[PDB]
This record gives structure tokens, C-alpha cells and sequence, in this order.
């Protein structure tokens, strides 16, 4: 309705990656493709590997998720984020991955 | 800038130990000529202690009689367990390692020979403890996202050993060690 700034103050360094994707849907990662795009841009991930990363969250494997967390942070630091946001971004992505629609 | 393994398993670790007593000491000798040291730490046993001591000293390497104890979750009478590296400070510590070993088999044997933090406190005199591998208590609570228990458990061990307790840090190609060693680095820094 044009009654809340869709801000990204939680992830200031990741804002420039988050906006172009999530401004179409007012900041809420509703679709699966948006989580793949975030993953691919923020973490320097392959778009094809971002498809795999969605399935790993869907499967929610016990300790195999920590392999991706490490992978995500390694790329994340190389792009812009200070590795305080990258881990908490992964918390957001995994959380909205459960109800992510095609 | 030199190194000395304090957590090493020999052939006397009957299940998973593959390192023979002879060829191990010469590798440690050939790698580090200047004051070589090696610690025998085997899984819930002290079989090689005497043979390791007299062969190490025969090669000019200083032996450190260790013991990777299986520590029970609560009590040793409970019928899983946790890892914990213990190192002998002096001869009193050697006698205390011999007792903890003995009570592991005699009293607290369920699947492995297990010990307790009760009896560890009883025979803590002369033991340098380390935090242990991923299979140990504090690192396992960190993996469970229960930092309050990890720290609580850290306080319990610090009441036992005091200034003899240390934070064991080991790194292979494993993502679980990055989360643990990070949280252990904070604990290491918080409690002096
Ligand atoms: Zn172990």
C-alpha cells in the first residue's frame, strides 16, 4: 500500500545484492528463484549449484548444512559482507526456504 | 618454531590405532631433532605406557604418559560417553592415571571403559587436561547449539583442574571444527 520502507539495515553490505531481487516482492523472499539468486550473487555461487543448495535446505540434512555454511561464508567475504551478516543471512535463507514457492 | 604431539594414538589403541611404537618414535625423532617429545594417548587404556616409556627414552625422545578417557554422560553406573585427553604432570599424576584406567574397566565398563567427573575430581591431582576432540564434552555441546551447557561444563572442569585445563584445538578438512574452534577460541579467551 506504500506504507513501509522496504529497508535492509540487517544486511547493509548485502543490500546491493538483496534489493534488485527482493524489491519486486517488497523484501520478503517468497519464491524459490529469489533464494537461488540471493545465494548465487551474495555467495558468488553458481546458479546451478544454487538449485542444489535449495534441495539441501529442503532435505535439512543434519551436519551437511554446515558444509554449505562454510562455502557460503568463504564466497560471502570475497564479495562484500563482513562475515557477521553472511551467517545470519544463511539463517534467513534456510528459514524462508521451507515455504519457498516455485 | 617447533611442535610436539600431545594427542597421539599408538598400536595399543586396539580398535582404531595403526601407529606402531618403533617407527612412530623415529619419525618424531627425524622430524624434530631438538628436544623431541611425544605423548601416548590411547582410547581408554594404558597398555603401552611402560613399553612406550622405555622405547622412547631409548631413542632419546621424552615420553608423556597420556590417556584419552571415555567420560560418562552423568555417572559410570549408568547403563553414552564422551572423550577427554588427560596428560601426566608428574609421578603423582601417573599414579592417578593408573587408578582412573583401573576404575574404567573394573567399575565403569559398559561398552567401553568409562570414567566420571566425580572420580576425575578425586584423581585430578597431577593431571593436565585438554578440552578434547569433536567427541569430547564441550565441543559436542557447541555442535548441539547449547552454548550454555558447554560453558557450564567448562566451569565444572575448571573447578577440578584449575590452571591445568587447556583448550584443545585441532584442524582437519572438516566444517564442524570451524564452528567449534571459533566458539572454543572465545571460551579460551574469556576464562584466562
Ligand atoms: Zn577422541
Amino acid at each position: 500500500h506504500g506504507q513501509e520502507p522496504v529497508s535492509y539495515a540487517e544486511f547493509p553490505h548485502a543490500e546491493k545484492y538483496l534489493r534488485p531481487i527482493l524489491d519486486e516482492t517488497y523484501g520478503i523472499p517468497v519464491y524459490q528463484e529469489q533464494i537461488m539468486q540471493i545465494a548465487s550473487q551474495v555467495a558468488g555461487y553458481s546458479l546451478g549449484e544454487a538449485d542444489l543448495l535449495r534441495r539441501a535446505m529442503g532435505k535439512k540434512r543434519v551436519e551437511e548444512m554446515q558444509k554449505h555454511r562454510e562455502r557460503f561464508v568463504r564466497g560471502a567475504k570475497e564479495r562484500g559482507v563482513p562475515e557477521e551478516e553472511a551467517n545470519r543471512l544463511f539463517d534467513m535463507l534456510e528459514a524462508f526456504a521451507n515455504y519457498g514457492f516455485n | 618454531l617447533k611442535f610436539a604431539h600431545l594427542h597421539q594414538h599408538t598400536q595399543f589403541s586396539l580398535l582404531d590405532g595403526a601407529a606402531k611404537l618403533q617407527d612412530l618414535l623415529k619419525w618424531v625423532k627425524e622430524t624434530t631433532p631438538e628436544d623431541p617429545a611425544l605423548a601416548m594417548t590411547d582410547h581408554g587404556n594404558l597398555f603401552g605406557a611402560v613399553e612406550f616409556y622405555k622405547k622412547a627414552t631409548a631413542m632419546g625422545v621424552k615420553p608423556i604418559i597420556g590417556y584419552e578417557a571415555y567420560v560418562a554422560a552423568e555417572s559410570r553406573f549408568d547403563r553414552g560417553y564422551f572423550h577427554l585427553t588427560l596428560l601426566a604432570k608428574d609421578f603423582t599424576g601417573y599414579q592417578n592415571l593408573v587408578r582412573l584406567a583401573s576404575r574404567a574397566y573394573l567399575e565403569g565398563f559398559y561398552e567401553k571403559p568409562r570414567i566420571d567427573r566425580e572420580i576425575l575430581r578425586e584423581h585430578a591431582q597431577g593431571l593436565i587436561a585438554l578440552s578434547g576432540c569433536l567427541g569430547a564434552e564441550i565441543p559436542q555441546f557447541i555442535l548441539q547449539d547449547r552454548l550454555d551447557l558447554a560453558e557450564a561444563r567448562l566451569n565444572e572442569d575448571l573447578s577440578i583442574f584449575g590452571d591445568r585445563f587447556f583448550i584443545e584445538i585441532q584442524n582437519h578438512g572438516l566444517p564442524e571444527q570451524k564452528k567449534v574452534n571459533q566458539v572454543l577460541k572465545e571460551f579460551a579467551r574469556k576464562y584466562g
